[PDB]
């Protein structure tokens, strides 16, 4: 009758984890192939998590660790017009220093922002860094830029990436138009928290996506279909000094600011951010009831890390507070300025033993970026805050799109052909 | 409704050579296999040649294997027979069938399903 | 026509890109790569040397002499060829393929041995 | 008679050591020399590979069904085997080597279809 | 009738287990280990590409053209089938093993020739 014939070549596929290389400085349709898709299930984001971190840590690895520095400083208020916004964010630090030489020691005075330092004792002279109690602190290679340029994951031979084209897709379930791409388009590893920056856009509206809508515990990533921009600066005209502190090791620090003294802060549209809002609240109707109260509310608590929008503008490290973009209650040319505060003593991951001192940078900042999605989080009235202290929330955005599967070529049919 | 219609030749002298053509229609021409059947004016059916649905197999009765060609063309929906020499034993009916074989991962035939009115193809 | 363009085909349709798959099976930081490249070549070969076991090396195409039982698939040829693309049915007979290469292996183990004993 | 000694002999001659080249194509810091060892595997496999999607699996002289077209060389067989080595020769067609090996996978893509089909 | 089971059986039993051999085959810290994984892909693709070179690929029990020389060893067919296990024999006739694959090889390459000009 019928007869088992071996065929090899066949266009079928499994899911897969495997290991993804990089692309930095091809799509094949497939016309009736229907498959499923699920973000928060997909190893690209965690591979993603692990490279960016190994390549961060790497670039470290050369430059100057700066344990000379753990001494104690005495610190006094800055002789300059300070606005009262910056009262007390400021001090005078000054250090008996290590030299070229092991039997010499230099006097050296350098501006610490306050949130860097820490008093020993109680005592209002005597402060230490923040970590000397903790780690050691490396100073990040002023030759070393952080921007976040773009890189590509590619599958290795027997493994294929596919990609979702549904313009409505959530992240998860059935995609109706699927193609096979060879690597990923390039995804800026950008590092921020509640507002997502720089990073792909909707096509046609706001998509929330959620791992569970109604769980309180899982955060919402909500993208946007339009850009709103942001205007960030540092109006302050910063002097940097350097000092050797060791055998060709050089500490960077701000000596002095030329004139007055002034808050850090961020520039986002009136309108432009009350019309996204309003998109936002007509899409989480569709989850929550239609006959309902949404409002948004400003992060309940936790450290400075985790509530406020934090980024890197320009090479400096600011921490903006967002209680002026989510302050309103939805029922049935001005501008937002939102202060922000600047750290040179960070941790970037989540992690404990690690630090990192960024020198300052020479002269005054300014960087424009575009809002292209918000990460939320959930308490009749219901009501959200500003999340995304993980970054692997922000891989998600990009990387939801991207399923890895491996290719299985061999199979066996039915045929009317023996041997 | 499915039609296969000759549209070949006539009266050719013994030794002589004479093409014979079909032309389909109603059905997907490629997804069959079709064959020459012969009737001479006073004898019953005999099968003369078989050609493959893809053109590439070609299988021939004995008494002609060294003297036809059966051919096709999928574009055009055209089966073809090119006869040489013809014996005055070629004097027949030649009728365009549809049928006589299958492909392996199709339902097998070995019968012919469909009949062309035929040519007469005379040898004097 | 590329890679997988015909993964929404039918069998009979798909089964003529055969070699634009096979094709594209074959091409501390850096080792985890290494051990992808390693790795990629591995299942190559396994799949190779069990195409070799059941007498089907060298070919993309191979019939055996291995009878389909109806209790794998009972479905005809119109319903396997002219429709359930090969997604679908790898997923139909998934729970069979091991009973079936064993079969194939144990085949090719006669064929080996009645060719030998006929060529003395 | 070693390896590449008949690199400057004549075609017809060279012929005649397949074996003797065939057989030298297999075998932080040490970690470039896996590199090397890795890309040595996948590039044979690679040249396996294609012999077999031409239908020319397990052998070193390998005859098909597809004519040569003089466009591509319209030099006579004692001008190729008895003249041009096959250095010389590897220039002279380079330019067409992707059109002929084009032409040789879909050859064989029809012969396994042929004989399915009259194995049925 | 696991791996090796057969290894105290005699040849003619042991000779009906080929399968269960040949499927064992294939399968800074961390990279011994991937010098053990390249190395047995190496070891593995130099007993294939010897079979092909004496014209056995794709099989297990391959029959050949090269008779057997009683100087490599003079028992007869009993002693060596319904005794001497594959490790006896291997030890026998360790010393001749060189000459009998060089004969295999001169074989082959007479074979392939005497072929094409068949074809021809
Ligand atoms: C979101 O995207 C926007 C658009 O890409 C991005 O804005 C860009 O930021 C970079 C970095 O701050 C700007 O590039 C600098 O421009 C100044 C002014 O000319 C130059 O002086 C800088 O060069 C010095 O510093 C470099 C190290 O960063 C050294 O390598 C160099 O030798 C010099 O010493 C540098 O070129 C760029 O101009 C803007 N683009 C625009 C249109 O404004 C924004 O930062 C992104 N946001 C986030 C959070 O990633
Ligand atoms: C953010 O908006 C404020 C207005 O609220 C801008 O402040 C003005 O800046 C101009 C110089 O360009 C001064 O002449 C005005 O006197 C300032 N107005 C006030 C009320 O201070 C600020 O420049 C904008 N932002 C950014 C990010 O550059
Ligand atoms: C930090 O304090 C130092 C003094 O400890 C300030 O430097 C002095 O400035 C006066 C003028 O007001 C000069 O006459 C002294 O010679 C300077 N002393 C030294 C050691 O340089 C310094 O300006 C203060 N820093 C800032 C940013 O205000
Ligand atoms: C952002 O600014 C708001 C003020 O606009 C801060 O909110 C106040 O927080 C204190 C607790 O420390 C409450 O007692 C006040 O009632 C809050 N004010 C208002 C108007 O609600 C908020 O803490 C700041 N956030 C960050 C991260 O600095
Ligand atoms: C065909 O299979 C029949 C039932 O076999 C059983 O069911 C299938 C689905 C498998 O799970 C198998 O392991 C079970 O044994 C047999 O009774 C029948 O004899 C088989 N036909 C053959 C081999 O001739
Ligand atoms: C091939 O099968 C066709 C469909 O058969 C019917 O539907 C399938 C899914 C089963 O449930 C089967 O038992 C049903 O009878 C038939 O229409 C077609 O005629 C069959 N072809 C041949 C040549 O037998
Ligand atoms: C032989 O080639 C003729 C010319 O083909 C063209 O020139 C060669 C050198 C290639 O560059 C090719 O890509 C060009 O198309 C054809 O006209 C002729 O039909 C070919 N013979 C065959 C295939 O029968
Ligand atoms: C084979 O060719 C020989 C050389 O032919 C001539 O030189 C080559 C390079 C071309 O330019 C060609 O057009 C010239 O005619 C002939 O001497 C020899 O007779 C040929 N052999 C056969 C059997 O035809
Ligand atoms: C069989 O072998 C005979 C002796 O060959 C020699 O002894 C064997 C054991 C090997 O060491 C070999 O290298 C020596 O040459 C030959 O005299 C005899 O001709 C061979 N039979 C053949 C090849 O027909
Ligand atoms: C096969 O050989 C058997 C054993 O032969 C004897 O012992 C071996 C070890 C040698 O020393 C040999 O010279 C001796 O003669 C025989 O008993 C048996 O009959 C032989 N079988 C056949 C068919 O000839
Ligand atoms: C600082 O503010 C005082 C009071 O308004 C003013 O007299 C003084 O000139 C300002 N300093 C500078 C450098 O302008
Ligand atoms: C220094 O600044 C702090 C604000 O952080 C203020 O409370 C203190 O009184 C100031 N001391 C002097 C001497 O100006
Ligand atoms: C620096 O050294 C001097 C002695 O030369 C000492 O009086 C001063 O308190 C030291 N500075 C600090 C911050 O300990
Ligand atoms: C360092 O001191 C701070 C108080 O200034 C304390 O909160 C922190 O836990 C200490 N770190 C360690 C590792 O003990
Ligand atoms: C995402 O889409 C799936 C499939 O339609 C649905 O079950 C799920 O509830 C949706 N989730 C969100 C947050 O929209
Ligand atoms: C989603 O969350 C709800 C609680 O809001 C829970 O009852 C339900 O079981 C969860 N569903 C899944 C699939 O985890
Ligand atoms: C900042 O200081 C530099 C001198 O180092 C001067 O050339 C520049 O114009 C100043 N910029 C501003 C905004 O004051
Ligand atoms: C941001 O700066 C651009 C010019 O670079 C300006 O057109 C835009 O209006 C500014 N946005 C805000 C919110 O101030
Ligand atoms: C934001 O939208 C609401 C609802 O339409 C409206 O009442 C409110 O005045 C708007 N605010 C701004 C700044 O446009
Ligand atoms: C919710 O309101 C919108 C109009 O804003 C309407 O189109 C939609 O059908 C309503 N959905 C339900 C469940 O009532
Ligand atoms: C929210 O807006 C009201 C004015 O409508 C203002 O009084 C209140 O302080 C704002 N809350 C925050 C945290 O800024
Ligand atoms: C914001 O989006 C627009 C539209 O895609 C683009 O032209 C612009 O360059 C983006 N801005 C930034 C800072 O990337
Ligand atoms: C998808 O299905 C349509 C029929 O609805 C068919 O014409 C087309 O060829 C199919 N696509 C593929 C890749 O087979
Ligand atoms: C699908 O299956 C049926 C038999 O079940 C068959 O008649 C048909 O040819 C197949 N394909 C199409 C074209 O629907
Ligand atoms: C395959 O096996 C599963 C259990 O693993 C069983 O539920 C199913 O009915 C079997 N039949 C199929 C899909 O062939
Ligand atoms: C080199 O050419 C000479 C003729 O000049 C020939 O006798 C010799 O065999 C050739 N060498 C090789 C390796 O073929
Ligand atoms: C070289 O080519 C010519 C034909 O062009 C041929 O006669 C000769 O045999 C070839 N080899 C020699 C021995 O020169
Ligand atoms: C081969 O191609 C080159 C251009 O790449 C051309 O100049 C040459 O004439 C071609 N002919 C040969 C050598 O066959
Ligand atoms: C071991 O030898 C005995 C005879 O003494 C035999 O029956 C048994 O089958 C042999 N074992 C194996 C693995 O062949
Ligand atoms: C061992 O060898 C002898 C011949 O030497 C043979 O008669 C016998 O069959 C072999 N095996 C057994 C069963 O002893
Ligand atoms: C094999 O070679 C050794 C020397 O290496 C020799 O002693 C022995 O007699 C030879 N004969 C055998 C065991 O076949």
């Amino acid at each position: 009758n019928l007869w088992v014939t071996v065929y090899y070549g066949v266009p079928v596929w499994k899911d897969a984890e495997t290991t993804l290389f990089c692309a930095s400085d091809q799509e094949i349709h497939l016309e009736n192939v229907t498959e499923e898709f699920n973000m928060w299930k997909n190893n690209m984001v965690e591979q993603m998590h692990e490279d960016i971190i190994s390549l961060w840590d790497q670039s470290l690895k050369p430059c100057v660790k700066l344990t000379p520095l753990c001494v104690t400083l005495q610190c006094t208020n800055v002789t300059n017009n300070i606005t009262d916004d910056m009262r007390g964010e400021l001090k005078n630090c000054s250090f008996n220093a290590t030299t070229e030489l092991r039997n010499k020691r230099q006097k050296v005075y350098s501006l610490f922002y306050r949130l860097d330092i820490v008093p020993m004792g109680e005592n209002s002279t005597n402060y230490r860094l923040i970590n000397c109690n903790t780690s050691a602190i490396t100073q990040a290679c002023p030759k070393v830029s952080f921007e976040p340029i773009p890189i590509h994951y590619c599958a290795p031979a027997g493994f294929a990436i596919l990609k979702c084209k549904d313009k409505k897709f959530n992240g998860t379930g059935p995609c109706p138009s699927v193609s096979t791409v060879q690597c990923t388009h390039g995804i800026k590893p950008v590092v921020s928290t509640q507002l997502l920056l720089n990073g792909s856009l909707a096509e046609e509206e706001v998509i929330i996506r959620s791992e569970n809508i109604t769980n309180n515990a899982k955060n919402i990533l909500v993208q946007l279909n339009t850009p709103v921009q942001i205007n960030c600066t540092r109006p302050n005209n910063n002097t940097v000094k350097s000092i050797r502190i060791g055998p060709g090791q050089a500490f960077y620090y701000t000596g002095d600011i030329i004139g007055d003294i002034r808050q850090a802060h961020c520039n986002v549209s009136k309108a432009t951010w009350n019309e996204t809002l309003g998109k936002v609240v007509k899409q989480l109707r569709k989850h929550f009831g239609n006959n309902t109260i949404i409002r948004f509310a400003q992060s309940s608590g936790g450290d400075l890390e985790v509530t406020t929008h934090s980024f890197n503008c320009g090479g400096e490290f600011f921490y903006c507070n967002t209680s002026g973009l989510f302050n309103s209650t939805w029922i049935s040319n001005d501008s937002i300025t939102l202060p922000c505060r600047i750290k040179q003593i960070i941790n970037m991951w989540q992690r404990i033993g690690q630090a990192m001192y960024a020198p300052p940078i020479q002269g005054v900042i300014r960087c424009v970026s575009n809002i292209t999605g918000l990460i939320l989080t959930r308490d009749t009235t219901e009501t959200f805050r500003p999340g995304g202290g993980d970054m692997r929330d922000n891989w998600r955005s990009e990387l939801y799109k991207y399923k890895v599967v491996k290719i299985e070529p061999l199979g066996v049919a039915p045929t009317r052909c023996k041997r | 409704e499915v039609q296969l219609v000759e549209t070949g030749g006539g009266l050719v002298q013994p030794g002589g050579s004479l093409k014979l053509s079909c032309r389909a229609s109603g059905y997907t021409f490629s997804s069959f296999a079709m064959s020459w059947v012969r009737q001479a004016p006073g004898k019953g059916l005999e099968w003369v040649s078989l050609i493959n649905d893809r053109g590439g197999l070609t299988f021939y009765v004995d008494s002609v294997k060294g003297r036809f060609t059966i051919s096709r063309d999928n574009s055009k929906n055209t089966l073809s027979l090119q006869m040489h020499s013809l014996r005055d034993g070629d004097t027949a009916v030649y009728y365009c069938a549809t049928g006589g074989m299958s492909s392996a991962l199709q339902s097998s035939k070995y019968y012919f399903d469909f009949w062309g009115q035929g040519a007469l193809v005379t040898v004097s | 026509l590329g890679f997988l363009g015909a993964a929404g085909s039918t069998m009979g349709a798909a089964s003529m890109t055969l070699t634009v798959q096979a094709r594209n099976l074959l091409s501390h930081w850096g080792i985890k790569q290494l051990q992808a490249r390693v790795l990629a070549v591995e299942h190559y070969l396994r799949d190779q040397q069990l195409l070799g076991i059941w007498g089907c090396s060298g070919k993309l195409i191979c019939c055996t002499n291995v009878p389909w039982n109806s209790s794998w698939s009972n479905r005809n040829l119109s319903e396997i060829w002219d429709n359930m693309t090969w997604l679908q049915w790898d997923k139909e007979i998934s729970n069979y393929t091991q009973i079936i290469y064993g079969l194939l292996e144990e085949s090719q183990n006669q064929q080996e041995k009645n060719e030998q004993d006929l060529l003395a």
